[PDB]
């Protein structure tokens, strides 16, 4: 029912500005420009702005306060983040958040929601999808597959189809 | 602060 | 707080390890070949490892992909546990390295990260 | 002759760059995110690279199984490059490096290896 | 037609002893063991016997001379090595013996072939069918693939099919 | 969304 | 054995 | 030194 996005960047809400300078978009632009129209009751923060190369360990305790203030509140959470490290956010955020009441799920893309072949709408279908779904625990959400947050690995730079879950079965996805 |  | 990881390859000296720990790092990751083990001939890395061991908790990984780490299947194996090396089992090495800084958030205590590396958490080990 | 390679983790902090060019490492392999970069935001990282890049040479891989690595797809990619980071292209973990022990084998000057770590040499490269 | 064997050791000439430590093989009975028949007017040469684990850059050096006093006097060679480090060793190979004139291919397996269920057999016809082929270069033979060596990868620890061509694709397959 |  |  |  009650469903929280929160931003933290990545190519997924971007824009590539008129002369090489990577610009973004706040979280619920990236839904509206997606095509997301299902997603009411729908609330968004944007947390960071960044491409997750960037990440350090100082961004998981902001976003692990942001999650713990935010659990009782939503039904499901979902997180949008750069490719590059989602995996290491997923699996510390799990440490840190050891016993979630609702699904947190994390996904992001490849080629960004603006873009017309975008694989953003999919992962975000997905990653609301699952939000709903009343399975507790940190999750990532790519290429219509759901898949642990603490068994996920980026296997592909340049694929739609980026991220594995490793040693593991997959949780949940569309086919 | 969130968006609705 | 501070771990460093670094992949096994032929020839690696362990000098760069005794450099870590002097500046600081409070636990080391050693990507391994396979299943796991340390190199013995003609390095002085299990001696090194044998030493920084008990002072940071040192764990051993995989490069490859997939099935993790088993220390017990080969003899360099072997070797490394004796060395005091922990094991990384089936975790991927983005679950190993953040349950890693997560512990050292907490405790220092070389033989309580050993139990904790070795205790499923979350979902993140087969133990 | 000795190659060092660290993967690239949140928090990782330049100083073990030095420490190892100190050790006479050179080369050094840095296992990197998706397509590549290196973080500027909130380390030293890249600023360390930038004055190390010139003295031994720096590759670039991905931690990533497939596709391999390229710098000039994102910004934090492109820094690198300026920075004077060599990338690995679509090599193995193990071409690369190996490619580059090679390298170091015959010649100590950054530019040439880095010419050279850009050239097919054998199929291990698409250039 | 004539065809040398070269070892290096790993778990396809092992027969752990009757306590806990490992013992090897000379290549030779490792194909008596696995059972290959075809193979004659085959020559021997046993030039390591360790986990590849062991491996270090001198014994590429040992290799790629050896190598290079042989090519002029077979028509394939091919090599039995431990599985961690056989990537390294066929990458490093390739790049110090830059032209071979023959096929000169790795191989190895995760079951020695003492064992029942051995993978040594099938990795060894493989590597001898291909041996033969006249395709010059330095290739990895693993789980009825053949795979060029600067693009193979170990990808599993505990399973037959160990190996994988690396954005490049496989030259040859039984299938 | 199917999940085994 | 087989190439493509 | 090899065996035939
Ligand atoms: N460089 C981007 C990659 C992506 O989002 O696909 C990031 O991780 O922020
Ligand atoms: N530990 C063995 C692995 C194998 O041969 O399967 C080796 O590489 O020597
Ligand atoms: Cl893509
Ligand atoms: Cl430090
Ligand atoms: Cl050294
Ligand atoms: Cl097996």
């Amino acid at each position: 029912m009650k469903i929280l996005l929160i931003g933290m960047g990545g190519t997924i809400a971007s824009v590539k500005g008129e002369n090489g300078y990577e610009a973004s978009l706040s979280v619920k632009e990236v839904l509206d420009i997606a095509g997301i129209k299902d997603c009411e009751d729908c609330d968004f923060l944007d947390l960071k702005n960044v491409d997750s190369t960037l990440i350090q360990p100082e961004d998981w305790v902001d976003l692990a306060e942001t999650l713990y203030k935010n659990v009782k509140k939503y039904d499901g959470i979902i997180v949008t983040h750069g490719t590059d490290t989602l995996a290491y956010t997923s699996s510390m955020i799990s440490f840190m958040l050891r016993n979630p009441p609702i699904p947190i799920v994390f996904t992001g893309s490849m080629i960004p929601a603006t873009e017309e072949n975008s694989d953003a709408p999919l992962n975000l279908q997905t990653a609301i999808k699952f939000a709903t779904s009343g399975i507790r625990g940190v999750y990532v959400a790519f290429n219509g597959k759901v898949m642990l947050g603490v068994r996920t690995s980026k296997v592909r730079t340049m694929s739609r189809d980026a991220f594995e879950s490793i040693n593991y079965p997959i949780i949940a996805e569309l086919r | 602060l969130v968006v609705n | 707080m501070a771990v460093l990881v670094i992949k096994l390859i032929p020839g690696l000296s362990g000098d760069i390890f005794r450099a870590a720990v002097e500046l600081g790092y409070r636990g080391i990751v050693i990507e391994g070949y396979g299943a796991g083990g340390i190199p013995y001939r003609g390095s002085d890395l299990l001696q090194t490892i044998e030493e920084l061991s008990k002072e940071i908790p040192i764990v051993m990984t995989t490069q490859a992909m997939y099935d993790g780490v088993d220390l017990t299947r080969y003899k360099v194996g072997r070797l490394a546990l004796r060395a005091g090396v922990i094991p990384a089992g089936d975790m991927t090495k983005e679950a190993t390295v953040t349950k890693l800084m997560w512990i050292l958030g907490h405790t220092n205590n070389v033989e309580e990260i050993k139990v904790l590396m070795r205790k499923n958490l979350v979902g993140e080990l087969r133990d």
